[PDB]
């Protein structure tokens, strides 16, 4: 018995998301100010050519 | 004779949004202590520097 699929996902858009975390939450900034804030900082500072 | 500034306007740019809003909207800077500048600057992030 068989079920046909013909569906795929996309590599849309690199520029509107991030990864490779360490994630952590125990630290004052060791570990929350410098992974989910840096993550945080480099999504919303993205520029599309500059400016 | 003093100038009788109120400075109410914080900008920064992204990468210091979060630790500006520590600053002020929080009661505690970073260590549980305290804030005292809490509700004290409205906060207003940018992106068109640096």
């Amino acid at each position: 018995f068989m079920a046909d699929e013909y569906r795929y996902g996309v590599r849309s858009r690199c520029n509107v998301g991030f990864g490779f975390w360490q994630l952590a939450a125990m630290s004052t900034e060791e570990l929350n100010q410098v992974n989910f804030e840096k993550v945080y900082d480099a999504m919303r500072n993205q520029k599309a050519d500059g400016g | 004779r003093p100038l009788d500034i109120r400075p109410n306007l914080l900008v920064v740019p992204t990468t210091l949004r979060s630790k500006a809003k520590e600053v002020v909207g929080v009661q505690r800077l970073a260590n549980g202590a305290d804030n005292p500048n809490f509700e004290l600057v409205q906060v207003l992030d940018t992106a068109w520097l640096n």
